[PDB]
């Protein structure tokens, strides 16, 4: 029990509203003058926190009773539940497969006399995901202690279910912040294709340039021809306009819809900038907004159980709801960051084939994909680090394996940026497994 | 924990630093004197003639009334009425703050 | 109103000794009394209205 | 600070409404914008802007973001026009239907 | 404008402790320092800084 | 057929997010402090 608690518990009034209606002499409160019970609504119309007991007016000994009991059913969805994929009952690892395009090869019926059976290998890039999140939620409900707050089994069992829903709400809160982390993860790894801007809040116009760099990017992602320019594997892929999502801060999206007048009447369009999924800000310091694909989130469910326990001594239950999930992103599936302020000039060097089984004495053409923020050409130092047996690469990325290597070597594509005083060696890296051949030789010409 | 009986001899207030003395066949307790190292901390009001107990246990930290504003990491000693106050004289330090406290608020402390 | 809770990591080793831990829900309340009691009235003197 | 003070101040007042009406509808909810400090959440059909008519038509003419979306319910709440509040400086109340 | 205090209503055993959370409604974007205090007609029973 | 390989292969970590949430005292990674399995998601959540 409690006593001595007034209706002013935690309330710091700016002006007393009941003097103002009392002292109103042609003032702006003058329409509250003809209200009959004005002084009663002002006392407990803000709600009562502690529940004082109230005697009845006619018969003082009777106590006015609690009438309706409202149990709030407020739900907390994930904003990104539409990006979550199916369920995986068994296994742990997911395997992506993307088969890229090939070249054109002019029809020539004289070259066809010998080039039957020509062995062109398809260009498949694979990508692996494993289960990451593994956590549980926890409510205790004391059933018999809650039978004193509830006079009907409707209101009692409705409140029990509102504790289960708070578990279900707690899942889609943390599933949000996990999926929000993967954007903060992927940009911290340097796997976004960044698009440098000025700080949009610095001026109008700087806003208007930012809507240009989003509307231009969005059409570039949804070009049907596709491009190797907008994912961190640099295969040639497209997106769709309905499946493109602009994940943006609430404050930044507020600026664009009012100031940049073109975006204003293009709200309730799904195709001006894709589907704008307003969230709050990103934990990364520069990341202003992100266009992203529907196939970006490789988010899968593994386990949704609510196992229960009952303590007989305590006369309660424990409700243990387990949520197991794969929470990773596809390095396919076009994804664009929009980053203000200071950026590196080059953010990523994507080395094609990043995985190679190359024969002893064989060769393999590698290609770098320098993702620069500015419009500048950048020199790729190809290297072979690792190995022990004198293998070397050419200046354009043709590997040449030294015939008796017998050691795993990794192939790096270095793009030095910055100046020579602090050389910022942005390095992309492939790997090569050296297969034996049992070949003769040792010197040429 | 190891409990034993002790008698207050001077209006013990909760969350105050306590000292003790040898009394009439019993350990008597009271608020620790200013500028020293306390032995026990109150966690119940026990009046001048009241008899109570002490629960012995190597506690990592105590929660006591701040005798003045305290900054995180401040070395603390006894102050007026057995409250904890900031200092700089090692010989009177009994612990240090791990959290901010304003005068009259509780401050968690770690013993040294 | 029943608010939301926190996530605990799946640890099967820690799960040996504390299946019977109890989490009190973060439930809060408000109370709304009857504020207003009024009437107002008009006469209809309808035989003279004819 | 004051919407009627300049035409450039009206654009700021609408950027504070579009910002706030989005945070009130975030599906993950928010502790803020609330007196019991619980992570609650509105819909956009559940939001309601209670504003004075003098301020209201002032926004519909000048802020052209609002002039297109004058006949919609998703830019702001269902705009409830009243004759105005009695407290000094109170201009608009963005509020839920469960309020 | 408003300082909001977590678990505005608490039932605490005489050997125990309850966490109390301040929630500040700051108009300006300033992280204002919250001073905790406890008042009650008996003796002892203090709050830490956090 | 591969020997020792990392999860960071072509990864240019402009900042480490694990050390960013660990060293966080309210600098915008405060939303990840009550996040339970954060380190294992950010470890292999880049595919």
């Amino acid at each position: 029990t409690f006593n001595d608690v007034k209706t002013s518990l935690g309330i710091t009034e700016s002006y007393d509203i009941v003097n103002a209606i009392r002292n109103s002499q042609g003032d702006n409160f003058k329409s509250y003058v003809p209200l009959a019970t004005a002084n009663n609504v002002a006392e407990v119309g803000a709600g009562i926190l502690i529940n004082q007991t109230v005697q009845n007016d006619f018969i003082t000994s009777l106590v006015d009773r609690i009438g309706l009991v409202v149990i709030r059913q407020v739900s907390l969805n994930n904003p990104l539940k539409k990006f979550k994929k199916g369920q995986i009952p068994l296994g742990r690892t997911i395997e992506e497969i993307y088969t890229d395009i090939t070249k054109e090869k002019q029809y020539d019926a004289e070259e066809a006399e010998q080039k039957v059976f020509e062995r062109e290998m398809p260009n498949v890039k694979t990508l692996f995901h494993e289960r990451n999140r593994q956590g549980f939620y926890h409510q205790t409900i004391q059933d018999d202690s809650l039978k004193t707050a509830f006079v009907s089994w409707g209101n009692f069992e409705s409140f029990v279910s509102s504790i289960i829903n708070a578990i279900y709400n707690s899942a889609e809160v943390d599933e949000y912040e996990y999926m929000k982390l993967l954007v903060d993860n992927y940009y911290s790894k340097g796997l976004f294709t960044t698009v440098k801007i000025d700080e949009p809040t610095s001026s109008t116009g700087a806003l208007t340039e930012f809507v240009k760099k989003m509307r231009a990017t969005a059409r570039k992602l949804t070009l049907p021809q596709g491009s190797r320019d907008w994912n961190s594997m640099a295969v040639r892929t497209r997106s769709y306009m309905e499946d493109l999502h602009l994940i943006i801060d609430a404050d930044l999206e507020a600026e664009l819809d009012v100031d940049v007048l073109a975006k204003a009447f293009n709200m309730n369009r799904t195709d001006f900038l894709g589907n704008v999924t307003v969230i709050d800000g990103f934990a990364s310091t520069g990341l202003e907004a992100v266009l992203v694909d529907k196939d970006w989130f490789m988010v899968y469910d593994n386990l949704h159980k609510m196992e229960t326990v009952r303590n007989p001594r305590g006369l309660y239950w424990n409700y243990y709801y387990h949520v197991w999930q794969t929470l990773s992103v596809s390095r396919f599936a076009n994804a664009v960051a929009f980053v203000s302020g200071d950026v590196p000039a080059v953010t990523q060097v994507i080395v094609s084939p990043n995985i190679a089984a190359v024969k002893q004495g064989g060769q393999q053409q590698f290609t770098a994909y320098v993702r620069a923020t500015n419009a500048k050409d950048h020199k790729v130092v190809w290297s072979v680090e690792g190995g022990s047996t004198g293998t070397a690469i050419t200046g354009d990325g043709l590997l040449s394996v030294s015939g008796n290597e017998d050691n795993q070597l990794t192939v790096k594509a270095t793009v030095d940026i910055g100046t020579e005083d602090k050389p910022k060696l942005v390095v992309g890296e492939a790997v090569v497994s050296i297969r034996p051949n049992n070949a003769s030789g040792g010197a040429q010409a | 924990m190891v409990s034993f009986t002790a008698r207050a001899k001077s209006n013990v207030m909760a969350y105050r630093l306590l000292a003790y003395s040898q009394g009439d066949d019993i350990i008597e307790i009271s608020h620790a004197a200013e500028n020293t190292i306390p032995d026990y901390v109150a966690v119940k009001d026990v009046d001048k003639g009241d008899l109570t107990q002490v629960n012995m246990y190597p506690l990592a930290a105590w929660q006591v009334i701040a005798g003045s504003d305290i900054k995180v990491g401040d070395n603390l000693t006894t102050g007026k009425d057995g409250t904890a106050v900031p200092t700089d004289d090692p010989s009177t330090v009994f612990g240090y703050a791990v959290e901010e406290a304003q005068e009259g608020q509780l401050v968690t402390l770690v013993i040294s």
